């Protein structure tokens, strides 16, 4: 009931989660996700990210690492707890490790 | 003297002193941790101790009701407040580690009018009102509290 | 600055000694709060390290499973993306009372609304069903992952704030109380001396007067 | 009992000889009549005040905090007239009792006394306000001669071991209780709960006694073991295994 | 006296005392907090107060330029320091609630040359450079600051 999980990612990533049972339409028919294609620009991703932060029903947002790099300033600029953002490897991009917020917060971790 | 005439004062006196001292020690940490973690009994001690400090140990000596409080009334007031303490402590500790856990917040919502009556006991006004009635009125508060916890449990 | 600037007195000694005891007790109680937060943080650090690694491996399997579903079905992604209405999984807020500080955590909530039933493309239902399960597992891990991360960030701020307060007591407030108390003690002994001097001279003057009378 | 009463409204000079008469009797009884004498000197602080008055009567210039410069030797003169002597079976012990002005152990009266005595009992206030009798706080107390007082042939084999383990358990229980106030009951582990249970039952059963219950040393140790058997053997780190095997069970 | 000959001196004296007192009120708590909870308006007070302390309140009496400080110079350079305070405080007060707040780090980098010039104002050598040069120099720095704010805000 409480919170939804929003997803900003590529075609396969979003599709997988939607099948995972997560994600739905709001009463205004808005979707809590964005499919990011090669023709998707920076303003669309950034504006979408911000709006999810401006919605009280969302909270956890799942983003592909390569996307986080495109709009990185927006993910470090906002430091709160509702918008917990997890960065995940895309189907083809490799496993994440560098520039991870947590590996940076903790100076005792790989 | 106390055991000859009253028999109740000595044990009420002991418990009253324990509560006031316990409150001072709890107050020292609450000022530091903000009640982040308290046992249900500890929350009762703090709130009953405030009941005592404000509605038993505090009095306006220039009012008809508190110019002089006769001893039978002083012990009457203390008897009910401690009786509440023991019943509130039993309820939360008896139902602890179970399903229908009782807490102080639940007690206040369930029998809030009991705390109103307890805080009003200073106003029974001796001499204007009779000794026999004031004792009977305090007995009524005890009976109401006892039934309130029975229905809560 | 260097002292609380309370005029030397026996009253000041009593207040400063009580103030010092209070500061020392607060230091120890806050140190215990810090130690409790540090253990949970370190336990939470290990939990997050175990999670993030697993997340990678789970996505590797899920991505392959998706390719398998795609192989059989062909282009199911279009139907899934367009035909969206209700979620089966939702997240509930919970509070974690780790110490005096309370941290926000997420908890997985299986709301239960049925997911879309898809056998339309090559009827690849078994691959889609395994794919749902693979991502379902991913979702639960990610929820825990975030929840651990949020509680962790709040605790790390809590540790730095608590340790900073403890350090100030030790390096600023107590040294200052101890300097004040030592100042008070010294000045009071100085007052005792000048009283001694005057009383001694009074006794000698009395003896001198007595000698004159003889 | 040989009882000397010097009342608050009695001559203040008589208050000075009173402890001298008490010790004079103690010396006669102990050393000439071959017996053991326990001497209890109550309210040495009132003695010290009477002594200051005598100094003023002599027109002496007051010393530290108004007391005579010879308060040190005067207290030693009384205190040290005690102990065992070679070739005789008598002895004198003392339990001076002193009120701390403004509850400050630094005050010359308890300071000059303690500086020349062997340990302290130390009665607290918090234990009294909590309605515990006797209100004696075991953590700040010390008896430097306990090592010789107790042991096989004097009390019981396990005396020293029970004392050391109980002291550590009480100190730890207080430490856990302080933790509980910060983290709560649910944040405690099983060992911490055992220390909390010990603390509550230690004060209620072992320290709390009542004025008319006479507990001999052997019952006191047995009560100690009842508290120690709360813990499994592995947590009783200060008691050798030989002692545990003999006394711990049952 | 001051009203007859200067007028501007008295409100400048008051503002300077308020800044120094506010800095002291902050230093007491900042030592404990670590400059974490400070508002942008408070950081301006702290840094301008430093400006006043280091450049205005102290002077090296064994130099050709601080051996004597004619009164007109003291009030002249104070006017600039306070004028900076008011312009910096206004700059943030009018923008903190907008879509871009002029925090200390923005004004510091934009006007870093002004902050150095303000510190150099003591090095005027009234014996070599007389009243006319000192007043013209101080007036020019005030104009330079005013132009910097217009381009900043």
């Amino acid at each position: 009931r409480g919170k939804l999980i929003a997803v900003i990612g590529d075609e396969d990533t979003v599709t997988g989660f939607l099948l995972g049972g997560i994600g739905e339409l709001n009463k205004n028919r808005h979707p809590n996700f964005l499919v990011v294609e090669k023709d998707t620009t920076i303003n669309e991703i950034e504006d979408t990210f911000r709006q999810f932060l401006n919605r009280d029903d969302i909270g956890i947002i799942l983003i592909n690492q390569y996307i986080a790099e495109m709009v990185r300033h927006a993910l470090d600029a906002h430091q709160r707890s509702i918008p917990a953002v997890l960065e995940i490897p895309s189907k083809e991009h490799p496993y994440d490790a560098a520039k991870d917020s947590i590996l940076r917060r903790a100076k005792g971790m790989f | 003297y106390y055991d000859k005439h009253f028999t109740e004062f000595v044990p009420l006196r002991t418990k009253a002193k324990e509560i006031l001292q316990e409150e001072e020690d709890l107050a020292e940490i609450v000022q530091l941790v903000g009640k982040a973690s308290l046992a249900e009994t500890d929350k009762i001690t703090l709130e009953v101790a405030k009941l005592i400090k404000d509605d038993f140990l505090q009095q306006n000596g220039y009012t008809p009701y508190d110019r002089f409080c006769p001893f039978y009334k002083t012990v009457g007031m203390l008897s009910n407040m401690i009786s509440f303490y023991d019943m509130a402590r039993r309820a939360v500790e008896t139902t602890a580690q179970s399903d229908n856990k009782i807490t102080w917040s639940i007690i206040r919502e369930h029998m809030g009018e009991i705390l109103y009556k307890l805080s009003s006991m200073k106003f029974k006004d001796p001499v204007k009102d009779g000794e026999a009635k004031i004792k009977a009125d305090y007995a009524q508060l005890l009976e109401d509290m006892q039934n309130a916890f029975r229905s809560l449990e | 600055k260097d002292r609380i600037e309370i005029f030397p007195s026996r009253m000041a000694q009593t207040i400063m000694k009580a103030r010092l005891k209070g500061a020392q007790t607060g230091r120890n109680l806050l140190k215990k709060k810090s130690d409790a937060l540090t253990l949970r943080f370190r336990q939470i650090l290990k939990k997050i390290i175990e999670t993030k690694m697993l997340m990678g491996e789970v996505m590797r399997e899920a991505a392959f499973s998706l390719a398998e579903a795609k192989f059989t079905a062909g282009d199911f992604s279009t139907t899934v993306i367009q035909n969206v209405n209700k979620a089966q999984v939702k997240i509930r807020a919970k509070k974690d009372n780790v110490a005096g500080v309370t941290l926000p955590v997420f908890e997985h909530y299986h709301e239960g609304t049925d997911s879309y039933e898809l056998t339309g493309l090559a009827r690849g239902g078994e691959q889609l069903a395994k794919l749902k399960r693979n991502y379902a597992k991913a979702v639960e891990l990610l929820v825990e992952l975030a929840s651990l991360q949020t509680s962790f960030v709040t605790l790390d701020e809590a540790i730095k704030i608590t340790n900073r307060r403890v350090n100030a007591i030790e390096h600023v407030i107590i040294p200052r109380i101890e300097r004040t108390l030592a100042y008070i003690i010294t000045e009071l002994d100085e007052r005792e001396r000048e009283e001694f001097y005057r009383l001694k001279k009074i006794q000698e003057k009395k003896k001198i007067i007595k000698e004159k009378s003889e | 009992v040989c009882l000397f009463l010097n009342l608050a409204n009695d001559p203040t000079i008589e208050r000075i000889i009173t402890p001298r008469l008490a010790l004079t009797t103690a010396e006669f009884l102990a050393y000439q009549c071959e017996k053991h004498v326990l001497v209890i000197l109550t309210d040495m602080s009132s003695y010290a005040e009477a002594l200051r008055e005598v100094s003023a009567a002599r027109e002496e210039v007051p010393g530290r905090r108004g007391f005579p410069g010879y308060m040190y030797t005067d207290l030693a003169t009384i205190y040290e007239r005690a102990g065992r002597v070679e070739g005789r079976n008598g002895s004198i012990t003392q339990i001076p009792i002193l009120t701390m002005p403004n509850d400050d152990i630094t005050h010359p009266i308890p300071d000059l006394t303690g500086y020349i005595t062997e340990g302290q009992i130390y009665v607290d206030r918090q234990l009294h306000n909590r309605q515990i009798y006797p209100p004696i706080n075991v953590l700040p107390s010390l008896s430097r001669l306990m090592k010789s007082a107790i042991g096989e042939g004097m009390t019981r084999k396990d005396h020293a071991d029970v004392s050391n383990q109980l002291y550590a358990c009480y100190a730890i229980g207080k430490d856990v209780q302080a933790m509980k106030a910060v983290v709560g009951e649910e944040a405690l582990t099983s060992d911490d709960l055992l220390y909390l249970e010990f603390l509550q039952k230690f004060e209620k059963n072992f320290i709390t006694q009542g004025p008319y219950e006479n507990r001999t040393v052997y019952e006191t140790l047995d009560i100690g073991w009842q508290l120690l058997r709360i813990f499994p053997k592995e947590m009783l780190k200060r008691i050798p295994q030989s002692t545990l095997s003999e006394f711990y069970p049952r």
